[PDB]
Protein backbone atom coordinates (compact mmCIF):
# COMPACT_ATOMS: atom_id res chain seq x y z
CA UNK A 1 0.00 0.00 0.00
CA UNK A 2 2.83 2.41 0.79
CA UNK A 3 4.45 1.39 -2.50
CA UNK A 4 1.28 2.51 -4.27
CA UNK A 5 1.48 5.61 -2.03
CA UNK A 6 5.05 6.46 -3.05
CA UNK A 7 4.24 5.88 -6.72
CA UNK A 8 1.26 8.21 -6.46
CA UNK A 9 3.50 10.80 -4.82
CA UNK A 10 5.78 10.36 -7.84
CA UNK A 11 2.77 11.10 -10.05
CA UNK A 12 2.04 14.03 -7.73
CA UNK A 13 5.53 15.40 -8.29
CA UNK A 14 4.96 14.88 -12.02
CA UNK A 15 1.85 17.06 -11.62
CA UNK A 16 3.92 19.60 -9.69
CA UNK A 17 6.62 19.79 -12.35
CA UNK A 18 3.96 20.02 -15.06
CA UNK A 19 2.11 22.84 -13.30
CA UNK A 20 5.40 24.65 -12.72
CA UNK A 21 6.16 24.15 -16.41
CA UNK A 22 2.80 25.61 -17.39
CA UNK A 23 3.42 28.54 -15.06
CA UNK A 24 6.79 29.01 -16.74
CA UNK A 25 4.97 28.86 -20.05
CA UNK A 26 2.85 31.75 -18.80
CA UNK A 27 5.50 33.96 -17.15
CA UNK A 28 7.47 34.64 -20.40
CA UNK A 29 4.30 35.40 -22.32
CA UNK A 30 1.74 36.90 -19.96
CA UNK A 31 0.21 38.83 -22.88
CA UNK A 32 3.20 40.99 -23.89
CA UNK A 33 2.50 44.31 -25.73
CA UNK A 34 3.63 42.70 -28.97
CA UNK A 35 0.84 40.06 -28.51
CA UNK A 36 2.34 37.94 -31.34
CA UNK A 37 4.99 35.26 -30.77
CA UNK A 38 5.04 32.50 -33.39
CA UNK A 39 8.65 31.71 -32.45
CA UNK A 40 7.56 30.94 -28.90
CA UNK A 41 4.22 29.20 -29.36
CA UNK A 42 4.98 27.40 -32.62
CA UNK A 43 7.68 25.40 -30.84
CA UNK A 44 6.40 25.14 -27.28
CA UNK A 45 2.68 24.17 -27.58
CA UNK A 46 2.12 23.51 -23.89
CA UNK A 47 -1.43 24.82 -23.34
CA UNK A 48 -3.80 27.35 -25.00
CA UNK A 49 -1.30 28.01 -27.76
CA UNK A 50 -3.69 29.91 -30.08
CA UNK A 51 -3.05 33.49 -28.90
CA UNK A 52 -0.55 34.46 -31.62
CA UNK B 1 -8.33 61.37 -19.71
CA UNK B 2 -5.71 61.38 -22.45
CA UNK B 3 -3.40 58.62 -21.24
CA UNK B 4 -4.49 58.45 -17.58
CA UNK B 5 -5.59 55.01 -16.30
CA UNK B 6 -5.65 54.28 -12.57
CA UNK B 7 -6.07 51.77 -9.76
CA UNK B 8 -7.15 53.49 -6.53
CA UNK B 9 -7.52 51.95 -3.08
CA UNK B 10 -9.62 53.34 -0.16
CA UNK B 11 -9.53 56.88 -1.52
CA UNK B 12 -5.75 57.01 -1.98
CA UNK B 13 -3.91 56.43 -5.24
CA UNK B 14 -1.99 53.16 -4.91
CA UNK B 15 -0.17 53.69 -8.19
CA UNK B 16 -1.76 53.09 -11.55
CA UNK B 17 -2.85 50.22 -13.73
CA UNK B 18 -2.81 50.56 -17.50
CA UNK B 19 -4.28 48.59 -20.36
CA UNK B 20 -1.51 48.44 -22.98
CA UNK B 21 -1.69 46.48 -26.22
CA UNK B 22 -3.80 43.45 -25.40
CA UNK B 23 -2.88 43.39 -21.71
CA UNK B 24 -4.22 44.84 -18.48
CA UNK B 25 -1.11 45.65 -16.47
CA UNK B 26 -0.75 46.45 -12.80
CA UNK B 27 2.35 46.37 -10.59
CA UNK B 28 2.08 43.37 -8.30
CA UNK B 29 3.47 45.27 -5.30
CA UNK B 30 0.58 47.73 -5.27
CA UNK B 31 -1.81 46.31 -2.70
CA UNK B 32 -5.55 46.71 -3.03
CA UNK B 33 -8.28 46.61 -5.65
CA UNK B 34 -8.95 48.24 -9.01
CA UNK B 35 -11.42 51.04 -8.31
CA UNK B 36 -13.78 50.06 -11.12
CA UNK B 37 -16.03 47.12 -10.25
CA UNK B 38 -16.45 46.03 -13.88
CA UNK B 39 -12.66 45.65 -14.05
CA UNK B 40 -12.36 44.15 -10.55
CA UNK B 41 -14.13 40.91 -11.58
CA UNK B 42 -11.76 39.67 -14.30
CA UNK B 43 -9.25 36.83 -13.95
CA UNK B 44 -5.92 38.40 -12.93
CA UNK B 45 -2.53 36.67 -13.02
CA UNK B 46 0.17 37.55 -10.47
CA UNK B 47 3.95 37.23 -10.89
CA UNK B 48 6.05 37.98 -7.82
CA UNK B 49 9.38 37.41 -9.60
CA UNK B 50 8.82 40.31 -12.01
CA UNK B 51 6.17 42.14 -9.91
CA UNK B 52 3.67 41.97 -12.77
CA UNK B 53 -0.11 41.58 -12.84
CA UNK B 54 -1.78 40.83 -16.16
CA UNK B 55 -5.32 40.35 -17.41
CA UNK B 56 -7.01 39.98 -20.79
CA UNK B 57 -8.53 43.31 -21.94
CA UNK B 58 -12.27 43.03 -22.69
CA UNK B 59 -13.21 43.73 -26.31
CA UNK B 60 -15.54 46.70 -25.73
CA UNK B 61 -12.73 48.91 -24.30
CA UNK B 62 -10.02 48.12 -26.92
CA UNK B 63 -10.23 51.48 -28.67
CA UNK B 64 -8.82 53.46 -25.76
CA UNK B 65 -5.52 51.54 -25.71
CA UNK B 66 -2.06 52.98 -26.30
CA UNK B 67 0.10 52.06 -29.28
CA UNK B 68 3.53 50.59 -28.47
CA UNK B 69 7.01 49.92 -29.86
CA UNK B 70 9.90 47.72 -28.74
CA UNK B 71 12.37 50.17 -30.26
CA UNK B 72 13.64 52.91 -27.93
CA UNK B 73 15.96 55.41 -29.61
CA UNK B 74 17.95 57.72 -27.36
CA UNK B 75 16.32 61.08 -26.69
CA UNK B 76 13.56 62.67 -24.65
CA UNK B 77 10.22 61.06 -23.89
CA UNK B 78 7.03 61.99 -22.06
CA UNK B 79 5.41 60.87 -18.83
CA UNK B 80 2.72 62.21 -16.48
CA UNK B 81 5.10 64.60 -14.70
CA UNK B 82 7.01 65.85 -17.74
CA UNK B 83 10.06 65.02 -19.84
CA UNK B 84 12.05 61.81 -19.28
CA UNK B 85 15.66 61.67 -20.42
CA UNK B 86 16.83 58.43 -22.06
CA UNK B 87 20.51 58.09 -22.96
CA UNK B 88 23.34 55.67 -22.33
CA UNK B 89 20.90 52.90 -21.62
CA UNK B 90 19.75 55.06 -18.74
CA UNK B 91 16.37 56.59 -17.94
CA UNK B 92 16.58 59.65 -15.69
CA UNK B 93 14.24 62.20 -14.16
CA UNK B 94 14.57 65.38 -12.09
CA UNK B 95 14.84 64.51 -8.40
CA UNK B 96 11.53 64.96 -6.58
CA UNK B 97 9.22 64.36 -9.56
CA UNK B 98 8.68 60.79 -8.35
CA UNK B 99 7.92 59.27 -4.96
CA UNK B 100 6.36 56.07 -3.46
CA UNK B 101 2.92 55.94 -5.06
CA UNK B 102 4.02 56.95 -8.57
CA UNK B 103 4.63 53.34 -9.73
CA UNK B 104 2.69 52.58 -12.91
CA UNK B 105 3.16 55.79 -14.95
CA UNK B 106 3.67 55.02 -18.66
CA UNK B 107 6.49 56.48 -20.71
CA UNK B 108 5.48 57.51 -24.19
CA UNK B 109 7.23 59.01 -27.19
CA UNK B 110 6.41 62.05 -29.31
CA UNK B 111 3.70 60.05 -31.12
CA UNK B 112 2.23 58.94 -27.80
CA UNK B 113 3.42 55.34 -28.13
CA UNK B 114 4.16 53.76 -24.73
CA UNK B 115 7.61 52.19 -24.46
CA UNK B 116 7.99 51.49 -20.70
CA UNK B 117 6.25 51.48 -17.30
CA UNK B 118 7.82 53.13 -14.26
CA UNK B 119 8.53 50.76 -11.37
CA UNK B 120 10.50 53.01 -9.03
CA UNK B 121 13.58 55.15 -8.83
CA UNK B 122 16.98 55.66 -7.25
CA UNK B 123 17.74 59.18 -6.05
CA UNK B 124 21.39 60.10 -6.65
CA UNK B 125 21.16 63.72 -5.56
CA UNK B 126 20.51 66.16 -8.42
CA UNK B 127 19.06 63.48 -10.70
CA UNK B 128 17.13 60.26 -10.15
CA UNK B 129 17.73 57.21 -12.32
CA UNK B 130 14.49 55.29 -12.52
CA UNK B 131 14.07 51.55 -11.99
CA UNK B 132 11.85 50.22 -14.74
CA UNK B 133 9.97 47.26 -16.16
CA UNK B 134 9.77 47.21 -19.94
CA UNK B 135 9.55 44.99 -22.98
CA UNK B 136 11.78 44.51 -26.02
CA UNK B 137 11.25 42.10 -28.94
CA UNK B 138 8.27 40.65 -27.06
CA UNK B 139 10.33 39.70 -23.99
CA UNK B 140 9.58 41.33 -20.65
CA UNK B 141 12.68 42.66 -18.88
CA UNK B 142 13.14 44.40 -15.54
CA UNK B 143 16.09 46.80 -15.22
CA UNK B 144 17.02 47.77 -11.66
CA UNK B 145 20.03 49.93 -10.77
CA UNK B 146 21.63 49.20 -7.40
CA UNK B 147 20.07 51.09 -4.52
CA UNK B 148 16.67 51.61 -6.15
CA UNK B 149 13.60 52.18 -3.99
CA UNK B 150 10.16 50.74 -4.78
CA UNK B 151 7.49 53.26 -5.70
CA UNK C 1 11.56 -27.01 9.25
CA UNK C 2 15.30 -26.55 8.89
CA UNK C 3 15.56 -23.75 6.28
CA UNK C 4 14.04 -20.97 8.39
CA UNK C 5 16.75 -18.31 7.92
CA UNK C 6 14.99 -15.79 5.67
CA UNK C 7 14.06 -12.13 5.91
CA UNK C 8 12.80 -9.26 3.75
CA UNK C 9 15.71 -8.90 1.29
CA UNK C 10 14.67 -12.20 -0.23
CA UNK C 11 15.47 -12.80 -3.89
CA UNK C 12 12.82 -14.49 -6.00
CA UNK C 13 11.68 -15.15 -9.57
CA UNK C 14 10.44 -12.36 -11.99
CA UNK C 15 9.47 -10.17 -8.94
CA UNK C 16 12.59 -8.01 -8.87
CA UNK C 17 12.43 -7.54 -12.64
CA UNK C 18 8.83 -6.47 -12.05
CA UNK C 19 9.83 -3.92 -9.42
CA UNK C 20 12.54 -2.75 -11.82
CA UNK C 21 9.98 -2.24 -14.59
CA UNK C 22 7.66 -0.43 -12.17
CA UNK C 23 10.42 2.07 -11.25
CA UNK C 24 10.23 4.13 -14.45
CA UNK C 25 10.67 7.37 -12.51
CA UNK C 26 9.92 11.01 -13.26
CA UNK C 27 13.42 12.54 -12.85
CA UNK C 28 13.70 13.17 -16.59
CA UNK C 29 10.52 15.31 -16.60
CA UNK C 30 11.68 16.94 -13.36
CA UNK C 31 15.00 17.70 -15.08
CA UNK C 32 13.36 19.34 -18.09
CA UNK C 33 11.18 21.42 -15.75
CA UNK C 34 14.39 22.34 -13.90
CA UNK C 35 15.81 23.31 -17.30
CA UNK C 36 12.88 25.67 -17.93
CA UNK C 37 13.27 27.10 -14.40
CA UNK C 38 17.01 27.60 -14.99
CA UNK C 39 16.47 29.34 -18.33
CA UNK C 40 13.97 31.66 -16.65
CA UNK C 41 16.34 32.51 -13.75
CA UNK C 42 19.35 33.09 -16.00
CA UNK C 43 17.69 35.89 -17.98
CA UNK C 44 18.80 38.21 -15.16
CA UNK C 45 20.36 36.03 -12.43
CA UNK C 46 24.08 36.53 -13.13
CA UNK C 47 24.99 37.64 -9.56
CA UNK C 48 23.41 35.83 -6.60
CA UNK D 1 -17.47 51.27 -60.26
CA UNK D 2 -14.08 51.96 -58.74
CA UNK D 3 -13.23 48.80 -56.78
CA UNK D 4 -16.61 47.26 -55.82
CA UNK D 5 -18.98 44.94 -57.64
CA UNK D 6 -22.50 44.25 -56.39
CA UNK D 7 -23.78 40.89 -55.15
CA UNK D 8 -27.57 40.82 -54.82
CA UNK D 9 -29.83 38.05 -53.51
CA UNK D 10 -33.63 37.78 -54.01
CA UNK D 11 -34.10 41.54 -54.36
CA UNK D 12 -32.03 42.51 -51.30
CA UNK D 13 -28.44 43.71 -51.65
CA UNK D 14 -26.23 40.90 -50.38
CA UNK D 15 -22.67 42.06 -50.16
CA UNK D 16 -19.96 42.32 -52.77
CA UNK D 17 -17.60 40.22 -54.89
CA UNK D 18 -14.22 41.34 -56.18
CA UNK D 19 -12.13 40.87 -59.30
CA UNK D 20 -8.48 40.85 -58.19
CA UNK D 21 -5.65 39.81 -60.47
CA UNK D 22 -6.96 36.73 -62.26
CA UNK D 23 -9.16 35.73 -59.29
CA UNK D 24 -12.82 36.18 -58.34
CA UNK D 25 -13.22 36.41 -54.58
CA UNK D 26 -16.45 36.20 -52.67
CA UNK D 27 -17.21 35.60 -48.98
CA UNK D 28 -18.56 32.07 -48.56
CA UNK D 29 -21.29 33.12 -46.14
CA UNK D 30 -22.71 35.45 -48.81
CA UNK D 31 -25.62 33.63 -50.42
CA UNK D 32 -26.97 34.65 -53.80
CA UNK D 33 -25.67 35.62 -57.20
CA UNK D 34 -23.09 37.96 -58.69
CA UNK D 35 -24.85 40.46 -60.97
CA UNK D 36 -23.07 39.15 -64.10
CA UNK D 37 -24.71 36.03 -65.53
CA UNK D 38 -21.48 34.80 -67.13
CA UNK D 39 -19.82 35.13 -63.73
CA UNK D 40 -22.52 33.19 -61.81
CA UNK D 41 -21.84 29.93 -63.72
CA UNK D 42 -18.10 29.41 -63.08
CA UNK D 43 -16.56 26.63 -61.01
CA UNK D 44 -16.29 27.98 -57.46
CA UNK D 45 -13.93 26.61 -54.81
CA UNK D 46 -14.98 26.70 -51.16
CA UNK D 47 -12.69 27.22 -48.20
CA UNK D 48 -14.58 26.98 -44.93
CA UNK D 49 -11.60 28.00 -42.76
CA UNK D 50 -11.21 31.29 -44.63
CA UNK D 51 -14.92 31.70 -45.59
CA UNK D 52 -13.82 32.09 -49.18
CA UNK D 53 -15.42 31.20 -52.51
CA UNK D 54 -13.13 31.56 -55.51
CA UNK D 55 -13.51 31.50 -59.28
CA UNK D 56 -11.41 31.96 -62.41
CA UNK D 57 -11.73 35.38 -64.06
CA UNK D 58 -12.71 34.93 -67.72
CA UNK D 59 -10.36 36.38 -70.33
CA UNK D 60 -12.87 39.00 -71.60
CA UNK D 61 -13.06 40.98 -68.32
CA UNK D 62 -9.57 42.46 -68.66
CA UNK D 63 -10.65 46.00 -67.88
CA UNK D 64 -12.40 45.27 -64.59
CA UNK D 65 -9.45 43.74 -62.76
CA UNK D 66 -7.79 45.46 -59.84
CA UNK D 67 -4.11 45.72 -59.03
CA UNK D 68 -2.75 44.32 -55.75
CA UNK D 69 0.18 44.19 -53.35
CA UNK D 70 1.06 42.05 -50.34
CA UNK D 71 2.84 44.98 -48.65
CA UNK D 72 0.77 46.82 -46.00
CA UNK D 73 2.60 49.57 -44.09
CA UNK D 74 1.12 51.04 -40.93
CA UNK D 75 -0.93 54.19 -41.50
CA UNK D 76 -4.33 55.26 -42.77
CA UNK D 77 -6.01 53.95 -45.88
CA UNK D 78 -9.23 54.49 -47.83
CA UNK D 79 -12.46 52.67 -48.45
CA UNK D 80 -15.89 53.72 -49.74
CA UNK D 81 -17.17 54.83 -46.32
CA UNK D 82 -14.04 56.71 -45.34
CA UNK D 83 -10.74 56.28 -43.56
CA UNK D 84 -9.51 52.93 -42.26
CA UNK D 85 -6.76 52.86 -39.66
CA UNK D 86 -4.04 50.22 -39.87
CA UNK D 87 -1.85 50.10 -36.79
CA UNK D 88 -0.73 47.35 -34.48
CA UNK D 89 -1.62 44.77 -37.07
CA UNK D 90 -5.18 46.03 -36.84
CA UNK D 91 -7.72 47.61 -39.17
CA UNK D 92 -10.28 49.87 -37.49
CA UNK D 93 -13.13 52.14 -38.62
CA UNK D 94 -15.44 54.70 -37.02
CA UNK D 95 -18.22 52.81 -35.24
CA UNK D 96 -21.29 52.87 -37.46
CA UNK D 97 -19.40 53.11 -40.75
CA UNK D 98 -19.90 49.37 -41.19
CA UNK D 99 -22.98 47.24 -40.72
CA UNK D 100 -24.38 43.80 -41.66
CA UNK D 101 -24.49 43.97 -45.47
CA UNK D 102 -21.11 45.66 -45.99
CA UNK D 103 -19.25 42.32 -46.18
CA UNK D 104 -17.34 42.03 -49.46
CA UNK D 105 -16.03 45.57 -49.90
CA UNK D 106 -12.28 45.60 -50.61
CA UNK D 107 -9.65 47.55 -48.70
CA UNK D 108 -7.14 49.40 -50.88
CA UNK D 109 -4.09 51.59 -50.38
CA UNK D 110 -3.32 55.15 -51.46
CA UNK D 111 -2.16 53.80 -54.83
CA UNK D 112 -5.40 51.91 -55.40
CA UNK D 113 -3.92 48.42 -55.06
CA UNK D 114 -6.35 46.16 -53.22
CA UNK D 115 -4.70 44.70 -50.15
CA UNK D 116 -7.66 43.23 -48.28
CA UNK D 117 -11.35 42.35 -48.33
CA UNK D 118 -13.60 42.88 -45.28
CA UNK D 119 -15.12 39.77 -43.73
CA UNK D 120 -16.70 41.29 -40.62
CA UNK D 121 -16.08 43.39 -37.56
CA UNK D 122 -15.90 43.68 -33.78
CA UNK D 123 -17.21 46.85 -32.11
CA UNK D 124 -14.64 48.10 -29.58
CA UNK D 125 -16.31 51.39 -28.70
CA UNK D 126 -15.06 54.45 -30.58
CA UNK D 127 -13.72 52.32 -33.44
CA UNK D 128 -14.51 48.87 -34.85
CA UNK D 129 -11.76 46.34 -35.64
CA UNK D 130 -12.28 44.46 -38.89
CA UNK D 131 -11.97 40.71 -39.37
CA UNK D 132 -10.27 40.29 -42.75
CA UNK D 133 -8.46 37.77 -44.98
CA UNK D 134 -5.39 39.06 -46.84
CA UNK D 135 -2.18 37.86 -48.46
CA UNK D 136 1.10 38.34 -46.60
CA UNK D 137 4.10 37.50 -48.83
CA UNK D 138 1.58 36.10 -51.33
CA UNK D 139 0.11 33.57 -48.86
CA UNK D 140 -3.51 33.87 -47.75
CA UNK D 141 -3.85 34.48 -44.01
CA UNK D 142 -6.85 35.42 -41.89
CA UNK D 143 -6.53 38.21 -39.33
CA UNK D 144 -9.45 38.11 -36.89
CA UNK D 145 -10.00 40.29 -33.81
CA UNK D 146 -11.58 38.49 -30.84
CA UNK D 147 -15.34 38.24 -30.93
CA UNK D 148 -15.86 39.19 -34.57
CA UNK D 149 -19.23 38.83 -36.28
CA UNK D 150 -19.85 38.57 -40.02
CA UNK D 151 -21.30 41.68 -41.64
Amino acid sequence: SVASFVLLSMVGTAVGMCVCARRRCITPYELTPGATVPFLLSLLCCVRTTKA
Amino acid sequence: NDCIFEVKHEGKVMGYACLVGDKVMKPAHVKGTIDNADLAKLAFKRSSKYDLECAQIPVHMKSDASKFTHEKPEGYYNWHHGAVQYSGGRFTIPTGAGKPGDSGRPIFDNKGRVVAIVLGGANEGARTALSVVTWNKDIVTKITPEGAEEW
Amino acid sequence: ASHTTLGVQDISTTAMSWVQKITGGVGLIVAVAALILIVVLCVSFSRH
